[PDB]
């Protein structure tokens, strides 16, 4: 009996100006980390995900290089929000993100992202 | 560096006699062992048996010869060489959940005993009842304290919540001391006052030290950052971010250099700039203690992991 | 449990040693003198042994077990030598030459039960094992002459060599070798 | 009846060949047709000595590698041997097994000038020919498939065998009515979509990319949209 | 779509960073020591899980806590036959939990199979031998699959002769 | 097993007792025992009015009248002849021996009784067989609903009787494994040329069929067996009916069995899974 | 210390040895095949007390092993075993011939004639065993006795139909001479009942001559020391 | 329903097929397989696996006793299943051969040995539902079935559905206590000692003495003995004095026939008779680590029950399976625990002075004629009711939870 009753309880701007990269330096700048807000964490991976899709494999490279290392902990956080519901090829291109952020970043700007309590 | 391994399994901590000529270490149970130099190979000379779970603590009064042991028992007691045979005594630790860390304070009057009951107890003996008494610092704590450190001035207490934050409070007992000397962490501590506490938000404090200069900490935390905070400066804090592995354990080894040892299963090595106050990386597992020298300018140190074993170092 | 017991621990028998000293009814010689009764202590151990070796525990409930154990085992000595004779004559001077054989008394080392049975003290109590169990095998040996060679053809007979491969509670008198 | 002299017969020849030389046109006086039909029957019924059954990996892998000298269509006396068998039930299924691990028999020895993979040349030969086709059972040319688009697929690119696989896809399409009945259609348009698009510049993927253009114009069903 | 190398690469580097474990006895209960990513009690020692994905179907959820964590998979079902095969393989691989240390006795719902590691496993048993072993498995389970489906082929085949050839 | 025998070998067991017991002359004891079969034919065998000396089977088949109406009582009548009796009340035949009267040696006596279900059965094949003979195909479909669920009809078109089965696949995965099964008979063709021709329909009845109105399911499924002459002849009959009366439940027990052996299988590539991971103790 | 383990857990195996379930044969043979080796190639005076370790306990399992093993592939391992072990130390046949080893021979050599590689080796080591002549145990000459003696007087004479190398008839006079050998005087002895018993006795009468003009004998090959 | 339910009782020794209502068992047969067997081409590469067909060329029951070429199996073992892979090929052939039952369309009631693991009761069920697609499943308790065919057979005026049963078949014996038709789980004992180490204590005993027997043949003469010429005795040690003395008349002689040669032998049949037997009542004999003698193990089973059916229990005790056959089992029992129960109330007769003389317990030991298959029959009978089709779980409760619908014991 008593035991059952529990107690105890701007960015298009910079895109097609062709040099494209100062678009992803650009989409950096929008985080929603700090806020309460969840409608805006889902506007806030669309903008950057449709950057992502954009680059040319030539490029791909700098484009991780010419972050700081904030920017590298930043795109990661972003990198693993795609995952969550991939695009019809799309997990292609963020699986080839990954690898360029990961050698940048090493593991530890994985650890960051596993252990960060408030995110984009 | 050179290398010995006690046991397969992890080594939970470790403790040194004053002239290192001995250790004590946990072989992953409920009891402590004490091993001597007995050549370059390690002789087992005593086992102290009374713990009725598995300890996780433990610190050797260099001066006092005195063996403080805790664990998930909740259970710690201070162990007095009563001649050829260690002596256990009750500590009337109130705590109603597990015991996790314990540090002598440098006097060796007193000692702490973190908890995950979100608590600090601070210890200092009874004459007239053989045992030792606690008081508890409650306030701000909200999680369990993973590593403590003890000021030079054996008052202020620095404690590595599992909080995302680090902690500096005065364990003043007025029974054992006078009124504390004045200090650039704050000239106001009663027993209680919070000092000082982490600007960051995430990860958690896994190993906090106090430089031999009191004004300078570090800690070491699960988000693979080593951040140092100075009291010289107004309690300005600077943080390197890494990409190694998480860092377990941390101490100064010189007034303006620091060392860790964590996941990555080596050790690694900082520089602190006293102008710009930036950290950096020089490089090269659960514990570091510093063999000879202290935290003033230390020479040999000492790391425990629970790959098992222990190494001693440059 | 019910192992077979020594039943001859009568009070008014004299006890010396560590084991009871009885009343071996024999025409060999020893420290022990002459029971007049048809029952005796290695008419005991014969008469149970079938029993006892299937027995894989047993208490020493008094004294004379320390006794029955012995000759017990000596009893499994007999028949791992009489199994080989080729007739009842053999069987008879081939085990008076076993029973003169210096076994381990039970506070010599190499006997298997050395936690069980504590050392004998002195000249008067170790010459006296002597030649007490001298008398105790002198005369077990004769009493399984006459029985274990069945009459038609002096064969060994096939019932008891049976037993010769099993051991009470698997010890043996040979000790850790002969 | 020797068995073991059999067993050894056959293992050694198979090792023989394993390099993929030309043998001067006399050695197929024997080793042509009449001796393929041969090793067909001791797969498909064995011999009595054959308590080991061990003959038919032995004689599987002879057949390989016997192949990996053949130039052409017609002139390959071991695609003339399948056609004019009964019914080849147990080599269709074995010859399978290996596709789906990759690995191939004929690598015995390691020797440096490595041939090409024995098991993707001899498919490639089989559907040379709309009569030598139709040897596979229905339910294996859809688990063929499923096999080879799931290795088209997990390879990088770079790799030396996708050429290969490519090539065997095309050749199904080519003689086999695969357009009849799509079994992964839905799926092999959308990974042609992306390897014809894939940006890489070595010459594996540039002839990569050539294959995947011509499968396409050969056949407007694939490189169109899926639906 | 997505290619196996790359999508391999990123799940081993993941997981390599989730497994940093260590020992804690419980806050909520007086001494008891369980894998918090269990029992959740406790909501300041879980980590954020993050999941990586090949495409729409082929995915691994990393999920970690100070003292345990939880990774769970799921497979490319590529046609009806396939489904019910992996399933009846999970189960009697799943049926020894108690040999497959790392291995829970059920997967959690919309997930094929899913391990629990704890730090006493990371303690006793060698970290990068257990991420091997749960990378080896994503490199063979859809040719596992793959040849029971090829041996089923062959039982039907030989059943149809068994019965028609009597005729 | 990969075939079903077709004798109930309780029967046979039964009666080979009774039978050696009673000619070695012992005084007999009775039986009285009730046992299933396939389809769910239900047998009794029972001691009529109590006489220990008389024994009595019977069949209750579920569908005895409508196969009756094709003339099964002039079958039974050649087969066993004076050995039948009045039906034992509740079940549709019956047969009866008297362990007084049994000659010399029994052996086809007994394997007689133990094919009473199959020379039920037996009444519609040979009909259909020996119409074809006939060269007439207008006679209507034979109907057999030998379960609730299944139904068989049977046709003799000129050339080719055809026997279509309708069976009910109980689960989604027994209906995945059976279309495997199948889709093999149809190639059975190939693999050995004499055998009848196999067709299958994943869900639909077949064309031929559809004025009958037949059932329609997700689960059901229709299979033709094309029995062409050299099948139906006098010589063959007999073997063509032991087998085709059977094939529902031939099919059933090897999709049970194939998983079986899928479970022993996967039994196997476990161990090999769990010897990798024991290389990380 | 590892192998003699693993056998004598499985004597004693109470369940399984009358009532089998597991695929036991495969492994015990790779332990069998192992202790024949190491039982020469390792330094006799390890194996010497290892077979003496405990009384003889590691001997008595194997001994009685042999007995309770029917499957013929296995005890061919198990008599070559004994047949090394007979090497290392004359005390070891003092045990042996004590032991049932020698009557399960004398049965099994009268009822499995037909394992003619086996029986080889059985007239082996019974030979090898006996050839101390030490007294030997009153209950063995329920077999070992006259019967036994004439069913060796047989093969001298008459060899095998089966016997495709006819080796059998060497060693029956071997072993005809062993058990001889400890034979006290001329009135009871066994042998000599069955010499006397029969006409049969040509070949091996003769065969006997070959012998004595030879001047050795085959007995004694170990040369242990009360030769 | 119409068909009747099939009752399919598996023990270590035999198992017993029929369908429900019958009075008596339809099979009998041993509990063995006899697979298919290769000239070692299962090695390290594989393991007893097999391919295309290769599985289904098997024989179980007598028909596997005697075929030369395959290897002989025994799954079930102390009752529990130990190789599945064995036992549902067993369960296969007992369905669509011997039973030709379609388990779609019947069903089955079958045995729990009170030992077992809840991992069995999922396994087992997992096959009848998941694997044959049975429509419902019982799982009965072994004991409680021996009771009511004891009860349908006893006369109507004692049918007091209050008794303790002992069931001593092959693989452990069960001392079990039933209070007016509800199991004490709380007292069920467990003892070691049955029928194969009774068997396998005279093959040993033999195979010391008596050596001749034919390694082939040695389990089934061992067997032949047990159950032709043992008996429990009545003193052990004076056993061996009449042993001794008529020597001439105890011993007897059994002859075999060799398997393989045909020609017969003869042993000489001795201690074995009362060796055996008396293993029930001096366990130690055959195991190292068991030693209450039956007599005693059945006092502390009724000592723990309630005190108000004590006397009833001791009133009806039931001996169940084949093992309790044995020539004074039941005389023997009865008079140990005679000689224990009043022993213990010349107790409580001292400890209040001779003032009051209790009632002294009568202790009854039963034997009766159902013995061999009293469990079948007790599940015929159950599995006839209308009842039984209501405990029993449907199909869809197989679906709707997962197989843990079995996980439940009365114990
Ligand atoms: N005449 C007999 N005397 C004693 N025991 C017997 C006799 N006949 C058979 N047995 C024993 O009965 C057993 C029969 O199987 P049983 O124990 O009834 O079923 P289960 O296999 O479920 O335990 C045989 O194994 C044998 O041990
Ligand atoms: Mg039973």
């Amino acid at each position: 009996r008593f035991r059952k009753v529990d107690v105890g309880e701007e960015v298009d701007s910079c895109l097609r100006q062709g040099n494209m990269t100062a678009a992803l330096q650009a989409a950096l700048k929008n985080p929603p980390i700090n806020t309460k807000s969840q409608a805006v964490k889902d506007r806030a991976g669309s903008i950057v995900l449709k950057v992502l899709i954009s680059f040319k494999a030539n490029d791909i490279e700098k484009a991780v290089q010419s972050l700081d290392k904030n920017g590298v902990d930043l795109l990661m956080k972003y990198i693993y929000k795609g995952f969550e519901s991939p695009s019809d090829n799309s997990s292609a291109v963020l699986l080839q993100w990954h690898e360029k952020a990961l050698a940048a970043g090493g593991v530890g700007s994985i650890v960051r992202v596993l252990t960060a309590r408030k995110t984009v | 560096m050179a290398y010995h391994s006690f046991l397969v399994e992890p080594i939970s901590c470790h403790a040194w006699n004053k002239d290192r000529t001995q250790i004590a270490i946990c072989p992953n149970n409920h009891e402590v062992h004490i091993y001597e130099k007995s050549g370059n190979k390690w002789v087992q000379v005593h086992e102290l048996k009374e713990h009725n779970g598995q300890v996780t603590g433990i610190d050797w009064a260099p001066d006092s010869n005195r063996i403080v042991t805790c664990g998930t028992d909740r259970n710690a007691y201070v162990w007095t060489l009563k001649g050829r045979t260690w002596k256990p005594t009750l500590v009337i630790l109130r705590i109603n959940r597990a015991a996790r860390c314990v540090r002598w304070a440098p006097n060796e009057k007193k000692f702490a005993v973190g908890s995950g009951s979100r608590v600090i107890s601070i210890c200092y003996f009874e004459q007239e009842n053989d045992w030792w008494v606690c008081k508890h610092i409650k306030k701000p704590i909200r999680s369990t304290v993973l590593s403590l450190d003890w000021h030079p001035n054996s008052v202020l207490l620095a404690a590595g919540s599992c909080d995302f934050k680090c902690r500096i409070f005065s364990a003043y007992i007025k029974e054992v001391e006078e009124r504390p000397a004045p200090t650039p962490w704050g000239s106001k501590m009663p027993f209680g006052e919070l000092m000082f506490e982490s600007s960051s938000s995430c990860g958690w404090v896994h190993g906090v030290c106090f430089s031999a200069n009191g004004s300078r900490v570090a800690w070491v935390s699960h988000d693979s950052t080593v951040c140092l905070a100075d009291a010289d400066k107004k309690m300005a804090v600077a943080t390197l971010a890494s990409e190694t592995l998480p860092l377990l354990a941390v101490t100064f080894i010189t007034e303006s250099s620091l060392v860790a040892a964590g996941h990555d299963c080596f050790p690694v090595l900082f520089t602190y700039d006293s102008a710009a106050g930036k950290l950096s990386f020089g490089g090269r597992v659960s514990q570091i203690s510093v063999l000879s020298g202290g935290k003033a300018k230390c020479s040999q140190f000492c790391t425990t992991g629970m790959d098992g074993g222990m190494s001693i170092w440059d | 449990m019910p192992a077979y017991h020594s039943s001859l621990m009568d009070p008014d028998t004299k006890l010396i040693g560590n084991m009871a000293l009885l009343p071996i009814r024999s025409q060999f010689k020893g420290p022990a003198p002459r029971e007049t009764k048809d029952t005796d202590i290695v008419d005991e151990a014969i008469y149970y042994f079938k029993a006892n070796v299937f027995f894989k525990n047993y208490e020493i409930k008094n004294e004379a077990d320390r006794t029955l154990i012995y000759i017990t085992l000596y009893i499994s000595e007999c028949l791992k030598k009489l199994q080989k004779c080729n007739s009842k004559s053999q069987g008879e001077k081939e085990m008076y030459t076993l029973g003169i054989t210096n076994f381990p008394i039970p506070g010599e080392p190499g006997f298997p039960l050395n936690a069980i049975y504590a050392k004998p003290a002195n000249k008067q109590e170790d010459e006296v094992m002597r030649a007490y169990l001298q008398q105790l095998r002198q005369e077990t040996g004769l009493r399984l002459c006459e029985k274990v060679f069945d009459p038609q053809n002096d064969k060994p007979s096939k019932w008891w060599t049976c037993f010769v491969k099993r051991q009470f509670m698997n010890k043996s008198l040979s000790g850790p070798g002969q | 009846q020797d068995h073991q002299k059999l067993c050894y017969s056959a293992l050694i020849l198979a090792m023989v060949f394993s390099m993929g030389e030309a043998v001067p046109y006399a050695h197929y006086e024997h080793l042509g047709t009449p001796f393929a039909q041969f090793l067909l029957n001791i797969v498909e019924d064995g011999l009595p000595l054959d308590t080991t059954e061990q003959l038919p990996d032995l004689c599987v892998n002879l057949l390989l590698a016997l192949n990996l000298h053949l130039p052409a269509a017609d002139q390959n006396v071991i695609m003339a041997a399948l056609s004019k068998h009964a019914n080849v039930k147990i080599f269709s299924e074995k010859l399978l097994l290996l596709l789906n691990r990759g690995d191939d028999p004929v690598r015995i020895f390691k020797h440096e000038p490595q041939p090409p993979h024995s098991v993707l040349k001899f498919l490639q030969d089989v559907f040379g020919s709309p009569a030598t086709a139709a040897i596979f059972y229905h339910t294996d040319m859809m688990a063929l498939i499923d096999i080879t688009v799931r290795h088209i697929a997990d390879l990088s690119p770079g790799d030396k065998l996708r050429m290969e696989y490519l090539s065997l896809m095309h050749a199904i399409v080519r003689t086999t009515p695969y357009l009849q009945h799509r079994h992964r259609l839905p799926d092999l348009q959308a990974i042609l979509r992306r390897i014809l698009n894939e940006e890489e510049t070595s010459p594996q993927c540039q002839m990569d990319r050539m294959i995947v253009r011509e499968m396409c114009k050969e056949f407007l069903v694939l490189g169109e949209a899926p639906s | 779509t997505a290619t196996l190398r790359p999508y391999l690469s990123a799940v081993r580097a993941t997981l390599q960073a989730a497994l940093c474990l260590e020992n804690f006895s419980s806050q909520v209960v007086e001494r008891h020591n369980k894998p918090e990513v269990e029992v959740r009690s406790s909501k300041e020692l879980l980590l954020q899980p993050v999941t990586i994905s090949r495409n729409e179907k082929e995915k691994v959820l990393i999920e970690g806590s100070i003292n345990s964590v939880r990774v769970s998979i799921a497979v490319k079902q590529a046609d009806e036959i396939e489904k019910i095969l992996c399933h009846k393989f999970m189960r009697f691989m799943m049926m020894r939990a108690e040999n497959f240390f790392i291995l829970r006795r059920k997967p959690v719902e919309g997930y094929d199979i899913s391990f629990l590691i704890t730090n006493f496993h990371t303690e006793q048993m060698y970290k990068h031998k257990l991420v091997d072993f749960v990378i080896h498995f994503m490199e063979e389970i859809d040719k596992e699959i793959s040849e029971m489906k090829l041996s089923v082929n062959a039982r039907a085949r030989i059943v149809a002769e068994e019965f028609l050839k009597n005729f | 097993m990969i075939l079903l025998e077709v004798n109930n070998r309780i029967i046979e067991e039964t009666l080979a007792l009774k039978f050696e017991n009673a000619a070695a002359g012992n005084k007999p004891e009775a039986v009285e025992v009730t046992f299933a079969d396939f389809d769910g034919v239900l047998y009794h065998i029972s001691n009529p009015n109590g006489d220990k000396t008389k024994v009595m089977v019977s069949i209750s088949l579920k569908f005895y009248k409508e196969l009756q109406a094709h003339g099964a009582d002039e079958l039974l009548k050649r087969v066993y002849g004076s050995y039948l009796v009045n039906p034992e009340s509740g079940y549709n035949v019956s047969l009866l021996y008297d362990l007084e009267n049994l000659p010399a040696s029994k052996d086809s006596i007994v394997h007689q009784a133990g094919m009473l279900k199959r020379n039920c059965f037996a009444s519609v094949f040979e009909k259909y067989f020996q119409f074809q003979e006939e060269g007439k195909e207008g006679e209507n479909r034979a109907v057999i609903h030998y379960r609730d669920d299944e139904t068989m009809y049977v046709e003799s078109k000129k050339d080719r009787v055809t026997v279509v089965f309708s069976t009910v696949f109980k689960d989604d995965d027994d209906v995945v494994i059976g279309k495997v099964f199948m889709q093999e008979f149809k190639e059975g063709r190939r693999a050995s040329h004499t055998a009848p021709q196999v067709l299958f329909s994943h869900r639909e009845p077949p064309l031929e069929l559809k004025d009958t109105d037949a059932a329609v399911g997700d689960n059901i499924g229709y299979i033709t067996f094309v029995l062409f002459p050299r099948h139906t002849n006098a010589s063959a009959r007999d073997n063509t009916i032991n087998l085709i009366h059977t094939f529902r439940d031939y099919l059933h027990y090897h999709i049970k069995c194939s998983k079986a052996y899928i479970h022993t299988r996967m039994r196997a590539k476990t161990s090999d899974f769990l010897k990798v991971l024991n290389r990380a103790r | 210390e590892v192998i003699f383990a693993d056998l004598a857990r499985r004597k004693d195996d109470a369940q399984q040895r009358s009532w089998a379930l597991y695929e036991d044969e495969g492994v015990i043979r790779c332990y069998l095949e192992e202790l024949l080796h190491i039982l020469t190639d390792a330094d006799p005076e390890v194996c010497k007390k290892m077979c003496k370790r405990n009384e003889f306990e590691s001997v008595l399992a194997l001994v009685a092993y042999y007995q309770m093993e029917h499957r013929a592939s296995l005890r061919l391992l198990l008599l070559k075993c004994f047949g090394a072990m007979c090497s290392l130390d004359a005390a070891i046949i003092s045990t042996l011939v004590s032991s049932v080893l020698p009557v399960e021979l004398a049965r099994d050599m009268q009822t499995d004639t037909q394992d003619h590689q086996k029986l080889c080796y059985s007239a082996l080591i019974l030979a090898m065993v006996f050839s101390m002549g030490e007294a030997v145990p009153y209950a063995h000459y329920e077999h070992l006795g006259t019967p036994f003696a004439q069913f060796l007087l047989n093969i001298v004479e008459d060899g095998l139909p089966l016997d495709t190398t006819e080796q059998l008839p060497d060693l029956c006079v071997n072993l005809l001479l062993a058990l001889n050998l400890h034979l006290p005087a001329a009135d009871q002895n066994v042998i000599m009942a069955a010499l006397s018993k029969h006409a049969n006795v040509k070949i091996f009468s003769e065969k006997l001559l070959l012998l004595l003009n030879r001047g050795d004998d085959p007995v004694r090959i170990f040369k242990h020391e009360p030769q | 329903g119409r068909l009747p339910a099939c009752v399919v009782d598996c023990g270590t020794g035999y198992t017993k097929l029929g369908y429900a209502g019958n009075t008596e068992p339809q099979f009998i047969i041993p509990s063995c397989i006899a697979i298919k067997e290769s000239a070692k081409v299962g090695d390290q590469a594989q393991r007893r696996v097999m391919k295309g067909v290769d599985d289904l060329d098997f024989f179980i029951g007598d028909e596997a006793i005697e075929k030369p070429t395959y290897a002989t199996k025994w799954p079930i073992r102390h009752g529990i299943v130990e190789d599945w892979d064995l036992m549902e090929r067993f369960m296969e052939q007992v369905i669509f051969k011997y039973l030709r039952a379609e388990p779609e369309d019947h069903y089955f009631l079958l045995t729990e040995p009170p030992l077992n693991t809840p991992e069995n009761r999922e396994y087992t069920a997992e096959i009848m539902f998941e694997s044959f697609n049975v429509p419902g499943l019982y799982i009965a308790v072994q004991a409680v079935l021996a009771l009511a065919a004891s009860w349908t057979s006893r006369q109507v005026g004692e049918r007091t559905l209050t008794g303790t049963v002992i069931d001593s078949g092959d693989g452990v014996t069960h001392v079990i206590p039933v209070a007016e038709g509800y199991v004490i789980g709380s007292c069920i004992k467990h003892i070691p000692i049955a029928g194969r180490d009774i068997t396998y204590f005279i093959q040993q005993l033999l195979r010391d003495r008596e050596v001749g027997i034919p390694p082939e043949q040695s389990l089934e003469t061992a067997k032949a003995v047990k159950e032709r010429y043992s008996y429990v005795c009545p003193d052990l040690v004076k056993e061996f004095n009449k042993y001794d003395t008529d020597g001439s008349k105890w011993i007897k002689q059994y002859t075999g026939i060799n398997a393989i040669s045909k020609k017969e032998f003869s042993i000489d049949v001795g201690y074995e008779r009362f060796l055996g037997p008396e293993i029930f009542f001096h366990p130690e004999f055959a195991n190292p680590d068991f030693t209450q003698p039956i007599s005693e193990v059945v006092d502390e089973v009724i000592q723990n029950c309630p005190i108000d059916v004590r006397r009833p229990l001791y009133k009806n005790i039931v001996l169940s399976g084949g093992s309790t056959m044995f020539r004074d089992f039941g005389r023997r029992l009865q008079r140990d625990l005679k000689r224990t129960v009043d022993a213990r109330l010349k107790l409580s007769e001292e400890l209040s002075g001779g003032r009051l003389k209790p009632k002294p317990i009568d202790v009854q030991v039963i034997t009766h004629h159902m013995q061999r298959y009293a469990v079948w029959f007790g599940g015929s009978m159950l599995a006839s009711t209308p009842e039984f089709y209501q405990v029993c779980h449907t199909k869809k409760d197989y679906e709707e939870i997962g197989p843990s619908i079995c996980r439940h014991n009365p114990v």
